[PDB]
């Protein structure tokens, strides 16, 4: 068997050739992707065995190197994301390719053998061992938002693994792949628009955990913003670095995105209180409804569509709307109407049976069948408009006065109806409880027109005791008017 | 044949020295250029490269799981540096004179035929018995304490990395109130303490301290901060952990947070207000107002519990506040009565639950204040009994307009003694030791103080009440239920004695004053304040 006995120093110029990136040489001929040593390579020592393990172990860093190369000339020859991930891993190389050319300096012009150049290249062979995992996972995967998002992912899970020159590489590699995202971010939140490419960003208009703790405090800000119109941070973090490593640090990053945030949501509520107003829009619609009113159903108790407008410009129907602009209308939903709507059917009923026993002015037996009556309404609208319609009213202003944001606007709002709704029982337990209050209300209609006796106190004192005697149940709310 | 041999103690196995999977490296045959008796020393040499291999492919092969493995690894290098660099060497020498024999190799290599066969069991110990989490800081610090020099001087160095691990996560945690862990090696895991993975040579005293600093922290939601962190930075740069220092650390740390909490704990939240109303509602302090609930909520509970008298007794004593001229919405609403119904009297289900705020949320644990509702059971009872005794009285002197019927006032006044100065001792083991429970309060400046005054003022009264003493709290709690037949009786008729109440006015006293006596036995630690009081005129002495 012929072999080529090649010298020694040319071996480790061959090796700074393989680790600076190239192909095409004499040593470790590749054949399908993967870098292979030669067969006939022998020393005058090391009995050509020794050779082929020492050449061996320096192969299997060529393939970390040479697939990395790989993976740059298909970038070269607007994903925006991998064009900073390539010119970070790109940055580094040229770092540290000058740490091999400066060796072969020291070889033209000291004695130099192999059991040097390896010992003396260990804090990088340590360092490029760390890329074949880390990149490993930034290749084995097809649309571009999930090829984005799982890498990113993956350094921020990476590093948390290494919490010293191991975790400076990994944090000068992230820096430069999340500036995309940090770019547009900022880009959405300043300029009101989101500038995104091929549908890089997550929102498209799978998850990155690294943002999730703040994200509600971004959408709930960009959205805000784009309504305005209408009507620097990658240059913050890195300073951020010059005045515990990016779990604690990573929590000093959102003070400049949450103060950026808190202007923009503050500033849509300044403005919303002129122009466009909303305080005094959202007091009038609780006004015209639940004086002004008292003139306009006593026309109705003594019917025709139109002839009702005029009134009002001046049995259970009647249903009311409002003309609502558009910076409101996000606020005052088409949904919203019809609960508005609905208690302000059932409150006129009470304004009926009260106005209606209030008007006029075993004969004087009428009177004792009165009073024992004309209580009990005046009792229940003293419930449904005071201490219902009342109090969770003045808590109401009280808390749309301190409105900081476009959302907690609406909950603030829809956590005032869902519960008015549920103090004055309608929604639900009608049949049980709701209908006996309804069934009696027949009464102050029967006993209105009249004007057969005693059988109408056999039923009064009947449902009256039926309506305790189901009501005792008592949700803790209903004892305010459980006395009478 | 020498550049070979230096390659081979490398990790690099050639023809010439053979590679097994399971006995290691070896030379292969006898050799012609070699003489016939060198290839005993090389195999006693190939003893030292078989360790750095088996080193090496454990090293890369990180195996198990755990930041104190791979910091071991990561300081398993260190200690094996010199090695290599004293390998290098042998190349240089070799180089300049051609006429070295391996007999050299063998006198430059002495001490490390020593370092390795020690530390090798210690890798080997690691991969055959699980050995996971800070139980390595042990392991390691158990073989620390060896004969050879060079050994004691290699281990001390990986224990002084492997706690630069254990000093970042303490850290951590003694001042963010987090806990950066995600595989359960830390011995922290409402938190709690672990013992089954704690250090050898860590006492638990210290442990405990730890534990009380952080999670004073995370409840918790300047200067302080970044001058300790130079502190436990300092410590990592010890090449040798000394105990006696690290409480020097510890100790000042949590003296600063404990004189932090203090100052919360009492000036910006009054503690000593929240007492005053625990003292009132709970040990009875305000009883002018127990009386008169009692007075209305009284008929409502000899009856068997049901579901409804949950709430007919809410009212009753919200009424009572008011009819004591009491008039507070704060902390009116905030004493709710329960009534343990399904899981019998009512009474013997009655408390008082208390809602208590955030900051003494780690004070009234729902430990403390279940012990806290036993005794407003007990002191109820006693009260009952004694508002109700007296009502007979005032019936007797209301009854002035038979000879057997002056037996009343002779066992009334008898359970009354008995019952009336059994309200004394208590107080004055209130107003005792509560006053000295406050006191405590105002003299120490550390808070840790006041969680051991508060729990042992606590102790004392279930151990001075005489509510854990088994034998007397069944023998007095017979005379209390006994007082309620005897008032019964006078109450349930208006006139004398005779139809069969006599029959059963005679059952009574043939137990109680056998029950009366025979306490008097077990009187004869802390009773003398007691039987002092009930033996002033010497009735019993004669008894």
């Amino acid at each position: 068997d012929d072999r080529v006995l090649v010298t020694e120093t040319q071996v480790i110029r061959e090796t700074l050739w393989l680790l600076s990136g190239v192909k095409k040489l004499f040593i470790f001929q590749l054949i399908d992707g993967k870098v292979t040593v030669r067969n006939n390579i022998i020393v005058t020592h090391l009995t050509h065995s020794c050779l082929r393990s020492v050449l061996e172990q320096i192969a299997a860093y060529g393939q970390v190197v040479f697939r990395l190369q790989e993976f740059i000339d298909e970038v070269m020859g607007p994903f925006r994301t991998y064009q900073a991930f390539m010119w970070a891993l790109y940055k580094y190389f040229i770092s540290f390719k000058e740490e091999l050319a400066e060796i072969e300096k020291c070889i033209i012009n000291t004695t130099i053998t192999l059991a040097i150049v390896v010992d003396k290249l260990a804090p990088r062979l340590s360092q490029l061992k760390v890329l074949h995992k880390v990149f490993s996972t930034g290749v084995a995967e097809t649309r571009n938002v999930v090829r984005a998002s799982h890498l990113l992912n993956t350094l921020y899970k990476a590093i948390l693994e290494y919490d010293e020159q191991t975790v400076s590489l990994l944090f000068s590699l992230w820096v430069e792949t999340v500036r995309p995202y940090l770019q547009t971010v900022d880009e959405w939140i300043v300029h009101g628009h989101l500038w995104d490419g091929a549908r890089e960003f997550i929102i498209q208009r799978t998850m990155v955990s690294f943002l999730k703790p703040v994200l509600k405090q971004i959408i709930m800000a960009g959205k805000s913003m784009q309504l305005l119109k209408n009507l620097e941070l990658d240059d913050v973090h890195d300073p951020l670095l010059a005045i515990t490593f990016e779990l604690t640090l990573r929590s000093c990053l959102y003070p400049h995105i949450d103060k950026q945030y808190l202007d923009c949501c503050g500033n849509l509520m300044q403005t919303l209180k002129k122009d466009y107003r909303l305080v005094e829009y959202l007091q009038a619609m609780r006004n015209f409804f639940l004086d002004t009113m008292y003139d306009f159903y006593t026309s109705i108790f003594d019917q025709n569509v139109s002839f009702l407008n005029v009134q009002l410009q001046e049995l259970d129907g009647l249903t009311l709307s409002y003309k609502v602009p558009w910076p409101v209308d996000i606020v005052i939903s088409l949904e919203c109407q019809k609960i508005y709507n609905q208690v302000f059917l059932l409150l006129l009923q009470i304004k009926w049976a009260k106005y209606s026993l209030d008007v006029l002015l075993q004969i004087h037996r009428m009177f004792l069948l009165r009073v024992k009556l004309m209580h009990f309404v005046n009792s229940l609208h003293n419930y449904i408009m005071t201490r219902i319609l009342h109090s969770t009213g003045l808590e109401f202003q009280h808390q749309v006065e301190e409105a900081k944001d476009l959302d907690q606007l609406i909950k603030i709002h829809y956590r005032y109806l869902s519960t008015i709704h549920d103090r004055c029982l309608l929604r639900e337990k009608v049949s049980f409880v709701k209908e006996a209050i309804m069934k009696v209300l027949n009464l102050a209609l029967m006993f209105a027109d009249g004007w057969s006796i005693e059988k109408m106190e056999s039923d009064f004192k009947n449902c009256h005791m039926f309506l305790v005697t189901i009501l005792n149940k008592a949700f803790p709310h209903l004892e305010s008017l459980a006395l009478s | 044949m020498i550049h070979e041999l230096l390659l081979a103690l490398s990790g690099y196995p050639g023809s010439i020295f053979t590679w097994n999977k399971r006995s290691g490296l070896q030379v292969s045959q006898d050799f012609p250029f070699l003489h016939p008796s060198e290839t005993s020393v090389l195999n006693r040499l190939c003893r030292l490269g078989t360790d750095y291999i088996r080193f090496t492919e454990f090293i890369e092969q990180y195996t198990l799981h755990g930041i104190y493995l791979r910091a071991f690894c990561t300081g398993l290098d260190s200690v094996l540096q010199p090695y290599r660099q004293a390998l290098l060497d042998l190349e240089q020498e070799f180089l300049g004179d051609p006429h070295l024999s391996i007999s050299h190799v063998n006198y430059f290599l002495d001490q490390f035929q020593l370092l390795f066969p020690s530390v090798m069991v210690v890798v080997e110990q690691i991969k055959s018995q699980k050995i996971h989490g800070c139980q390595i800081l042990e392991t390691v610090y158990k073989h620390s304490c060896g004969g050879l020099p060079p050994v004691r001087s290699a281990l001390e160095k990986i224990l002084a990395v492997c706690h630069g691990v254990m000093y970042k996560q303490l850290s951590a945690w003694m001042l963010h109130g987090l806990l950066l862990d995600q595989h359960e090696e830390f011995f922290i895991k409402q938190f709690s303490l672990r013992v089954e993975i704690l250090p050898s040579y860590i006492p638990v005293r210290v442990a405990e301290k730890i534990l009380f600093v952080g999670e004073s922290v995370q409840m918790f939601e300047k200067n302080q901060e970044d001058t300790f962190a130079a502190e436990l930075h300092r410590l990592k740069q010890q090449p040798l952990f000394s105990l006696v220092d690290f409480e020097q650390v510890v100790d000042r740390i949590r003296s600063t947070v404990a004189e932090h909490l203090w100052k919360l704990m009492v000036e910006e939240s009054d503690l000593l207000g929240q007492l005053k109303i625990i003292k009132d509602f709970y040990l009875l302090g305000r009883g002018e107002l127990f009386q008169a609930f009692i007075d209305t909520a009284q008929h409502m509970l000899k009856t068997p519990p049901t579901a409804v008298t949950e709430h007919d007794v809410n009212v009753a004593f919200q009424q009572s506040a008011h009819k004591v001229l009491l008039d507070d919405d704060n902390l009116l609403p905030l004493l709710h009565l329960t009534i343990e119904y399904h899981g019998a009297s009512g009474w013997a289900a009655l408390g008082l639950s208390y809602k208590v705020q955030w900051p003494l949320h780690i004070l009234f644990t729902p430990a403390v204040l279940e012990k806290y509702n036993v005794v407003f059971k007990y002191l109820l009872s006693v009260r009952r009994v004694q508002a109700e005794l007296q009502h007979c009285w005032a019936l007797q002197m209301q009854r002035k307009h038979q000879t057997d019927a002056i037996k009343w006032r002779l066992r009334n006044h008898m359970a009354f003694l008995v019952d009336n100065l059994q309200y004394y001792l208590q107080v004055d083991v209130l107003e005792s030791q509560f006053s000295q429970l406050l006191h405590q309060i105002n003299s120490t400046r550390d808070f840790e103080s006041i969680r051991l005054a508060h729990d042992h003022f606590l102790s004392n009264l279930l151990a001075q009440s005489f509510i854990l003493l088994k034998p007397v709290f069944h023998c007095l709690n017979e005379i209390l239920d006994l007082c309620h037949s005897f008032c019964s009786l006078v109450s349930q008729n208006l006139g004398p004695l005779d139809e069969r109440g006599a029959a059963q006015l005679s059952i009574l006293v043939k137990g109680f004053s056998r029950q009366s006596s025979l306490l008097f036995k077990i009187l004869s630690n802390s009773d003398l304040a007691q039987l002092l009081l009930r033996l002033d005129y010497n009735k019993y002495y004669t008894q």
